[PDB]
C-alpha cells in the first residue's frame, strides 16, 4: 500500500466479525457463541462444534452487555487464537452496539488496551459507522440484528441516544416464536441442535410476501405453496402459510399476546425526535440494511413504510446496496481506511495522560 | 455497493498496456475526499446557460439540438449538476448551406457574401490539418538529427 | 419503466459526448447510479477530477 | 540458401498430415529470399595515407559496416559453413590498428545472423509462435540501427575515433551475441510451440541473475508467449480448436477418449510440464458434453498472462479442470441419470429380483436345454420379452438393452455346448455413455453373470430330486445332497448378502459425493474388478476343483435320477454311484477349503461354522 496497514475487529450481537479495511466482504466471521458446559478455555469454531452439550449464549442480546467475562474473554480469545497477529501492526477499530452506558465504554476501552492489547483505538456506536459506508453523514438507519433492533438518527455523523428507540423485536423473537407455535399445535422441536437447524430452515428458504391475506386465502383454498427441504438431518419441515405470516408479529403485537410498539410507530416515534428542516434532507437518503436480508422480502415491507411514513408530496430516492449483510462490517470498512480519521482516532498516549473517560470525549 | 463504485470508477479511468498498488491507494483518496465535503434554480437552466454560449459562438442547430435533447431528458436533474462541472474541462460533408440548385421548394434570398469569405476558411481547416501534419514529422525527427550516443536510449545502459 | 430508463440514458449518452466529456459509458452509468442513491454531486465531481489528473502521473 | 527449401518442404507436409483444417499456408514472394536487401548482414587508397588519416579512414569504415548498408573498403562474402558471415578486410593496414579492428567486428559477425534468422523465422512454415519471436527480435534490430546513427552524429564532428566506439558498442554485444546464440538453438532442429518456450526456459534461467541479460530473455519470451496464450484461450474452455500450424501440445485429430486428442512429448513447454495431462483432460470433457447439447462456455475464461516463474498461466488450468468434470458429473446425475443404469445392471446381472428369474426359468427351461446348431433365436426373445412382463418387475425402460447373447464358450476365457451353458446376458449403452461402462466392464459383468447361472440351476436341480423321493424309509441319497446343500446355500449367503449388497448401498452414496468423473470411474471399477476376483475365477491355485465339483452336483442330482429311472414312477445300483460321487465330491471340496485356506477366511469360517469337516484329514 502507501501506509500501516488496518484492522477492523467488531464483535455484534450473534456473530464476530473481523478483516482487514478495504474489502467488500469481510475475511472472516465467527459465532460469538461463548463456551461452557451444560469448550471452556475454546471458543469459537471449536465451541459451536461442540455445542449439544454445551450451552449456547451471546455476551450481548439486548444491546447492553449482560456478563462482562464472556465478552472480555471472547474479545481475547479473538485475538489469540483466531487471528494471531502482532497488534502494533494492526489499530483495530472496535464497535459497541448502539445506547451503551458511558460506564461500558470505559469497560470497552480498559479491555481492549489491557487484554486485548491495541496500539490505538476507537470505539463507536453500530448504525452511524454503517451509515458512513452509505457515502453519506446524514440519514436514519433502521438497524435490525439477531438480539435486537432499532432506529438511529444520525445527523452530521452524531445520533443522539434520546432519538434512538430499542426495540426487542429481532431473530430471535422470531425463531422463539416460532418454536412456541409449532409445539403448541403439536410437533417435536426437542434439542438445541434441531432448534437451531429449524432456525436455519427459517433464515434461508422462508418465502416473505408484502400481502398475507390474499395469500392466505389461495393457500386455504389450495395449498402449493411449500418446497421441501430433507437435509443429512432428516427432517422435512415446510408449509407455505405460516412462513410468510410468521414475521408479521413485527407490526402484529397480538399475533403472540403481545402488546407493544410496532415497526412503522417506532421509525414515526423517532422522526417525530428529530427536526423537521433536516427531515427532507434524511428523507432523501434511505438504507435499506441489517442482516435478515439473507431472504429478500422483508425489505420490500421495510421500504413500503418508509414511503408511507413521512407525507407523500416528494419522491423516496432510496440506496439500495446489492448486499446488506455486512452492512455493520463495509461501515467500518470504509471508515479504517481513511486516513484523516487517524485525527479523530485516539493513541495509548492521550489515553493514559486524560484518563480512561476520554474515549467518551473524542468520539462525538 | 459502494465501497465498490469509487473503486470501479478508479479501474475504467486509469488505463494500461507500479500501478497495482495504485488503484487500491487511489480508493483511499476517494473516500477521504469524499468526507471533506460532507463535513463542511431548477437544473435544466444550467443547459440552457451553455446552449446560449454554443449561439454567441455561431453554431445554432447544435444548440438547437441540446435543447431538443434536453426536453426530452425531463422525463436525472441530480446528474446534470455534476455533468456542467465537466462539460468545459476536457481531456488533457453538408451541401445546403450555400446551394439552391436542388429541391423545388427551396428559399430565395440571393447571395450572402458576409460568411462566404469564411466558406473559403472552410478549406483553409482542411489544408491546415494536413499542413500541421507534415510539420509535425520534421520536428519529431529533427530532434534525432541533433543528439548524443545514448542519452535517451538505454542500451547503452547494458 | 425499464425501456424510458433505456431511453432516458441513451439521451443522456448523447448530450454528455458532444459537450465532449472525458468519460464514457460505463462511467456515466456508474455516476447516474452513485446519483440515483442520493449522494451529493459537489463530492463526486470532486473525485472524478482528481482521480483524472492522478492516473496520468502512475502511467 | 538452399536449406530453407528444403526445410519449408518437410514443414508444411507435416502441417499438411496433421490434420485437415489449414493447409497451403502462404509462401513469400521470391525476391525476398533472392535479395539480400530486405537483410542486413553487411576510392580512398589503404596503403599511400599517414597514420591518423588511417586512424579516420577506419573509424569511417568502421561506423558504415555496422549497419545494415557495407562498409565502403570492407565487405562480408557468403557464410558457407559457418552460420556467421566471414570478412575480408582491406589489406596495408598498421598491425597495431589490425588488432583494434577485430576487436570491433565480431559485432557485426554476432549481427550477421540475426535479420538472416528473422527472415526465415517469420514465415508460416515455421510455424505462428515463431512468428511473434521474431516479431520481437526485430525491434531490437531497430535500436541497433538508432544507436549507430547517434555514434554517427558523434562522428560528423570528428570526434569519434576507434576507442570510442570500441567503448560504445560493448553494452550492445550482450544484446546481439545472445541472439546469436539463441538463434542457433532454435534453428538447429525443429523448435515450435511450446518447444521454443522451453528452449527459453533453459535460456532464460541460464543468466537471470546478470540482472543485464535477464531483462532482455524475459522480454523475448514474454513476446511470444503471447500467440501461444491464443490456443490456450480456446482448448481449455472450450473443446475446439483448429491450430493450421499444429505448434500445441494437444493435436488434433479425427480419430476416440484416447486418439481423438494426443499430447506430444516435445512440443510441450517446460512451465506446463507438470500440468499437461491436466489440459488434455480439460478439452476432452467439454468435447463429450458438447455432443450432448449443453454449455460448454466457461465463466472461467479470461486472459492469459507471462509472469517471472509465478503462476498466473499454471493457475486458471486447475480451476478450469475444477469446473468442466462437474459440470459433466452433475449434467449425468439430474439429466440422463447413471444411477438408473447402475440399478437396472444390479437387477438382472446380479440376480436381485426372484420372480422374473422363477417366470423365466420355468418358461425357457425346453428351450435352453435344446442344442446348439438347432437353436431358435426369435423364441428366445420372445420368451424374455415374456417372462419380463409377467413378473412384478416390470417397471423399468432400460429393459430393451437386454438381448439373448450367445457365447460359444464355457468360461474358456479363463482357462460340445448346449443352450443352457451358452446363455448370456448383456447390456448396451449410447456412445456418449461407453465411455463410462466399456467393453471392459461389460465382458466382466458377463463373466459374472455365466457364473451364476449355474447357482441357480443347482438350486433347481436339488430340489427336484429332493420332492420326487419323498422314498419314506430311504436316507442315503438325502445325506450327499445334504453335503451339497451346504457347501452351494453358504456360498449363496456369503457371496451375495455380505460381498455386494452392503457395499452397494455404500456405493450408491459414495457415487454421489465423488468429486469428478475420474473419481466416479474410480469407485464403480473398483467395485466391479474386486468383487469379481472375490468370486470363483481369480486364485493363485485358480480353482479347477470347484468347476470338477459344480459337474459332478448335477451328475448326482439329476443326470444319474431322472425322476428314479421309473424305479417307482433297486438292485441297489443307485448306492454305488453315491459312494462314487461322494468320495469324488469329498477329494474335490477338500482341495478347494485347503486353497482356500492357503493363500489368505470368512466363507471358511462361515462352512466350518461349529467344527464341521474343518479336517477330514489333510493331503496326501
Amino acid at each position: 500500500d502507501d501506509d500501516i496497514a488496518a484492522l477492523v475487529v467488531d464483535n455484534g450481537s450473534g456473530m464476530c466479525k473481523a478483516g482487514f479495511a478495504g474489502d467488500d466482504a469481510p475475511r472472516a466471521v465467527f459465532p460469538s457463541i461463548v463456551g461452557r458446559p451444560r469448550k471452556d478455555s475454546y471458543v469459537g469454531d471449536e465451541a459451536q462444534s461442540k455445542r449439544g452439550i454445551l450451552t449456547l449464549k451471546y455476551p450481548i442480546e439486548h444491546g447492553i452487555v449482560t456478563n462482562w467475562d464472556d465478552m472480555e474473554k471472547i474479545w481475547h480469545h479473538t485475538f489469540y487464537n483466531e487471528l494471531r497477529v502482532a497488534p502494533e501492526e494492526h489499530p483495530v477499530l472496535l464497535t459497541e452496539a448502539p445506547l451503551n452506558p458511558k460506564a461500558n465504554r470505559e469497560k470497552m476501552t480498559q479491555i481492549m488496551f489491557e487484554t486485548f492489547n491495541t496500539p490505538a483505538m476507537y470505539v463507536a456506536i453500530q448504525a452511524v459507522l454503517s451509515l458512513y459506508a452509505s457515502g453519506r453523514t446524514t440519514g436514519i438507519v433502521m438497524d435490525s440484528g439477531d438480539g435486537v433492533t432499532h432506529t438511529v438518527p444520525i445527523y452530521e455523523g452524531y445520533a443522539l441516544p434520546h432519538a434512538i428507540l430499542r426495540l426487542d423485536l429481532a431473530g430471535r423473537d422470531l425463531t422463539d416464536y416460532l418454536m412456541k407455535i409449532l409445539t403448541e399445535r403439536g410437533y417435536s422441536f426437542t434439542t438445541t441442535a434441531e432448534r437451531e437447524i429449524v432456525r436455519d430452515i427459517k433464515e434461508k428458504l422462508c418465502y416473505v410476501a408484502l400481502d398475507f391475506e390474499q395469500e392466505m386465502a389461495t393457500a386455504a383454498s389450495s395449498s402449493s405453496l411449500e418446497k421441501s427441504y430433507e437435509l443429512p438431518d432428516g427432517q422435512v419441515i415446510t408449509i407455505g402459510n405460516e412462513r410468510f405470516r410468521c414475521p408479521e408479529a413485527l407490526f402484529q403485537p397480538s399475533f403472540l399476546g403481545m402488546e407493544s410498539c410496532g415497526i412503522h410507530e417506532t421509525t414515526f416515534n423517532s422522526i417525530m425526535k428529530c427536526d423537521v428542516d433536516i427531515r427532507k434532507d434524511l428523507y432523501a437518503n434511505t438504507v435499506l440494511s441489517g442482516g435478515t436480508t439473507m431472504y429478500p422480502g422483508i425489505a420490500d415491507r421495510m421500504q413500503k413504510e418508509i414511503t408511507a411514513l413521512a407525507p407523500s408530496t416528494m419522491k423516496i430516492k432510496i440506496i439500495a446496496p446489492p448486499e446488506r449483510k455486512y452492512s455493520v462490517w463495509i461501515g467500518g470498512s470504509i471508515l479504517a481506511s481513511l486516513s484523516t480519521f487517524q485525527q479523530m482516532w485516539i493513541s495509548k498516549q492521550e489515553y493514559d495522560e486524560s484518563g480512561p473517560s476520554i474515549v467518551h470525549r473524542k468520539c462525538f | 455497493s459502494i465501497t465498490q463504485l469509487f473503486d470501479d470508477l478508479c479501474e475504467a479511468l486509469l488505463p494500461a498496456a507500479n500501478r497495482k498498488r495504485a488503484k487500491r491507494s487511489l480508493k483511499k483518496v476517494a473516500y477521504n475526499a469524499l468526507f471533506t465535503n460532507l463535513f463542511q434554480l431548477p437544473a435544466r437552466n444550467k443547459i440552457l446557460m451553455l446552449s446560449f454560449d454554443l449561439r454567441v459562438g455561431g453554431l445554432g442547430p447544435k444548440a438547437d439540438r441540446l435543447e431538443e435533447l434536453v426536453e426530452e431528458l425531463e422525463a436525472v436533474g441530480s446528474v446534470l449538476d455534476l455533468l456542467v462541472q465537466l462539460a468545459g474541462s476536457g481531456p488533457p460533408r453538408d451541401y445546403f448551406l450555400n446551394n439552391k440548385h436542388v429541391g423545388r421548394n427551396v428559399p430565395y434570398s440571393g447571395y450572402d457574401c458576409d460568411d462566404l469569405s469564411v466558406f473559403e476558411m472552410d478549406v483553409q481547416s482542411l489544408i491546415s490539418r494536413e499542413e500541421c501534419l507534415c510539420h509535425s514529422m520534421i520536428q519529431e525527427t529533427l530532434q534525432v538529427m541533433e543528439a548524443a550516443p545514448g542519452t535517451g536510449l538505454p542500451t547503452v545502459g547494458l | 419503466n425499464l425501456n424510458a430508463v433505456r431511453e432516458t440514458m441513451d439521451v443522456l449518452l448523447e448530450i454528455s459526448r458532444i459537450l465532449n466529456t472525458g468519460l464514457d459509458m460505463e462511467t456515466l452509468s456508474i455516476c447516474v447510479r452513485l446519483c440515483e442513491q442520493g449522494i451529493n454531486p459537489e463530492a463526486l465531481s470532486s473525485v472524478i477530477k482528481e482521480l483524472r489528473k492522478a492516473t496520468e502521473a502512475l502511467k | 540458401l538452399q536449406q530453407s527449401l528444403e526445410l519449408k518442404r518437410k514443414m508444411l507436409r507435416d502441417k499438411q498430415n496433421k490434420k485437415n483444417s489449414g493447409q497451403h499456408l502462404p509462401i513469400f514472394p521470391a525476391w525476398v529470399y533472392e535479395r539480400p536487401a530486405l537483410i542486413g548482414d553487411f576510392a580512398l587508397p589503404i596503403g599511400t595515407l599517414p597514420l591518423a588519416s588511417q586512424e579516420s579512414a577506419v573509424v569511417e569504415d568502421l561506423l558504415y559496416v555496422l549497419v545494415g548498408v557495407d562498409g565502403r573498403y570492407v565487405s562480408a562474402q557468403p557464410l558457407a559453413g559457418r552460420q556467421s558471415r566471414t570478412f575480408l578486410v582491406d589489406p596495408n593496414l598498421d598491425l597495431s590498428i589490425r588488432e583494434l579492428v577485430h576487436r570491433i567486428l565480431p559485432v557485426a559477425a554476432s549481427y550477421s545472423a540475426v535479420t538472416r534468422f528473422i527472415e526465415e523465422k517469420s514465415s508460416f512454415e515455421y510455424g505462428q509462435v515463431n512468428h511473434a519471436l521474431a516479431a520481437a527480435m526485430r525491434t531490437l534490430v531497430k535500436e541497433h540501427l538508432i544507436l549507430v546513427s547517434q555514434l554517427e552524429q558523434l562522428h560528423r564532428q570528428g570526434l569519434l575515433s576507434l576507442q570510442k566506439l570500441w567503448f560504445y558498442i560493448q553494452p550492445a554485444m550482450r544484446t546481439m551475441d545472445i541472439l546469436a546464440s539463441l538463434a542457433t538453438s532454435v534453428d538447429k532442429g525443429e523448435c515450435l510451440g511450446g518447444s521454443t518456450l522451453s528452449l527459453l526456459h533453459d535460456r532464460s534461467f541460464s543468466y537471470t541473475g546478470d540482472s543485464q541479460a535477464q531483462e532482455l530473455c524475459l522480454y523475448l519470451t514474454k513476446a511470444a508467449s503471447a500467440p501461444y496464450f491464443e490456443v490456450l484461450e480456446k482448448w481449455i474452455y472450450r473443446g475446439i480448436i483448429h491450430d493450421p500450424y499444429s505448434e500445441f501440445m494437444v493435436e488434433e485429430h479425427e480419430l476416440y477418449w484416447d486418439q481423438r486428442y494426443t499430447i506430444v512429448q516435445q512440443q510441450i513447454p517446460s512451465f506446463l510440464q507438470k500440468m499437461a495431462d491436466k489440459i488434455l483432460s480439460t478439452g476432452k470433457y467439454l468435447n463429450v458434453v458438447r455432443e450432448c447439447g449443453h454449455d460448454v462456455t466457461c465463466p472461467v475464461a479470461k486472459e492469459i498472462i507471462y509472469t517471472l516463474k509465478e503462476r498466473a498461466y499454471v493457475e486458471q488450468i486447475e480451476k478450469a479442470f475444477n469446473y468442466a468434470s462437474k459440470v459433466l458429473l452433475d449434467f449425468l446425475m439430474e439429466e440422463k441419470e447413471l444411477v438408473a443404469h447402475l440399478r437396472s445392471i444390479k437387477r438382472y446381472f446380479l440376480m436381485d429380483q426372484g420372480d422374473f428369474f422363477v417366470h423365466f426359468m420355468d418358461l425357457a427351461e425346453e428351450e435352453l436345454r435344446k442344442p446348439v446348431e438347432d437353436i431358435t433365436p426369435p423364441r428366445l426373445e420372445a420368451l424374455l420379452e415374456l417372462a419380463l412382463r409377467m413378473s412384478t418387475a416390470n417397471t423399468d425402460p432400460f429393459k430393451d438393452d437386454l438381448k439373448i447373447d450367445l457365447m460359444p464358450h464355457d468360461l474358456i476365457t479363463q482357462l460340445a455346448l448346449s443352450g443352457l451353458e451358452a446363455f448370456s446376458f448383456d447390456y448396451i449403452v449410447k456412445w456418449p455413455l461407453s465411455l463410462i461402462i466399456n467393453r471392459k466392464a461389460l465382458t466382466r459383468y458377463q463373466m459374472l453373470f455365466r457364473h451364476m447361472f449355474y447357482c441357480k440351476h443347482v438350486e433347481r436341480q436339488l430340489c427336484s430330486v429332493w420332492i420326487s423321493n419323498k422314498a419314506q424309509w430311504f436316507a442315503g441319497a438325502f445325506t450327499l445332497r445334504q453335503r451339497m446343500l451346504n457347501f452351494v446355500q453358504n456360498i449363496q449367503y456369503y457371496m451375495m448378502f455380505e460381498v455386494m449388497e452392503p457395499t452397494w448401498h455404500i456405493l450408491e452414496k459414495n457415487l454421489k459425493s465423488a468429486s469428478n468423473i475420474d473419481d466416479v470411474l474410480g469407485h464403480h471399477t473398483g467395485f466391479l474388478d474386486t468383487c469379481l476376483k472375490d468370486c470363483m475365477l481369480t486364485n493363485p491355485e485358480l480353482l479347477k476343483v470347484f468347476s470338477k465339483l459344480m459337474s459332478v452336483c448335477v451328475m448326482f442330482t439329476n443326470c444319474m435320477q431322472k425322476f428314479t429311472q421309473s424305479m417307482k414312477l433297486l438292485v441297489s445300483g443307485f448306492e454305488a454311484t453315491i459312494n462314487k460321487f461322494d468320495k469324488n465330491f469329498s477329494a474335490h471340496l477338500l482341495d478347494l477349503l485347503a486353497r482356500l485356506s492357503i493363500y489368505s477366511a470368512s466363507v471358511i469360517s462361515r462352512l466350518d461354522f461349529n467344527g464341521f469337516y474343518t479336517e477330514r484329514l489333510e493331503r496326501l
